[PDB]
C-alpha cells in the first residue's frame, strides 16, 4: 500500500525506482500488519503490506514478479486506530484489570490448566 | 530459480556438502548462514577457517542446479559486493554474517 502523505509526487510503475536499490534481489521480510518510510526518487515512500497469501511470515523480492498495488490511500483514522486500545491505555484500576486477567487466564496460552 | 534438486537427492547433496568442507576442532568455529535464492532456504554448515571460495563450492555441492548459474552473492545493506572469492572471513565481514545469493 502507498500513501498519498509520502509518495505523492514520483509517479511511474508500481515497482520502480522509488524501492528497488534497496530491495534489489531482496528476499528481506515484509509483514502484513507493517508499514516502513523508505525513501526512493528522491521522496520518502511508505509500505503497508495488507494481504498476503503463503504463510503470512512472508518474504517478497521486488527483483522476482511483484503483485504491485498502486492506490494511495490515506488511513489516518486506522493510523489513530492502530493501538486503540492497551494496558498502557488503562489506568488506576490494576487491581480489576489484574483480576481479569487470571479470570481470561485460560483461553489464551495455557488450556490445559485444567488438571 | 526453484529447487532443481530431487527431495530424495537433497539429503544426499547436503550430506556431500557436509563431507566436503572439513571439520576443525582445535579452531574457533563460526557458522555462516547463506540466504538461498531459491525461496529464502537456509544451511547451517561451516567451518572456523575458510574463503569465499569455499562457500561457493559449499552451495555447488548443495545443489546442482548452481554450478551451471553463474551467481553473486551479497550481504544485507552495505549495498555492495562480494567478489574476490579466494578472500578468508577475516577482511570481509563473514562471521556469522547474512549472505545473500543472486544469479547473474
Amino acid at each position: 500500500l502507498p500513501i498519498d502523505d509520502t509518495v505523492e509526487g514520483i509517479t511511474g510503475n508500481l515497482f520502480e525506482v522509488y524501492l528497488k536499490p534497496y530491495f534489489l534481489e531482496a528476499y528481506r521480510p515484509i509483514r502484513k500488519g507493517d508499514i516502513f518510510l523508505v525513501h526512493g526518487g528522491m521522496r520518502a515512500v511508505e509500505f503497508k503490506v495488507v494481504e498476503t497469501d503463503p504463510s503470512p511470515y512472508c518474504i517478497v523480492a521486488p527483483d522476482t514478479v511483484i503483485h504491485c498495488e498502486g492506490e494511495p490511500i490515506k488511513r489516518e483514522d486506522e493510523e489513530e486506530s492502530l493501538n486503540e486500545v492497551g494496558y498502557d491505555d488503562i489506568g488506576g484500576c490494576r487491581k480489576q484489570l489484574a483480576q481479569i486477567k487470571e479470570m481470561v487466564e485460560l483461553p489464551l496460552r495455557h488450556p490445559a490448566l485444567f488438571k | 530459480v526453484l529447487n532443481t534438486s530431487s527431495p530424495a537427492q537433497q539429503a544426499e547433496n547436503e550430506a556431500k556438502a557436509s563431507s566436503s568442507i572439513l571439520i576443525n576442532e582445535a579452531e574457533p568455529t563460526t557458522n555462516i548462514q547463506i540466504r538461498l535464492a531459491d525461496g529464502g532456504r537456509l544451511v547451517q554448515k561451516f567451518n572456523h577457517s575458510h574463503r569465499i571460495s569455499d562457500i561457493r563450492l559449499f552451495i555447488v555441492d548443495a545443489r546442482p542446479a548452481m554450478a551451471a548459474t553463474s551467481f553473486v552473492l551479497m550481504t544485507t545493506f552495505p549495498n555492495k559486493e562480494l567478489a574476490d572469492e579466494n578472500q578468508t572471513l577475516k577482511e570481509a565481514n563473514l562471521l556469522n554474517a547474512v549472505i545473500v545469493q543472486r544469479l547473474t
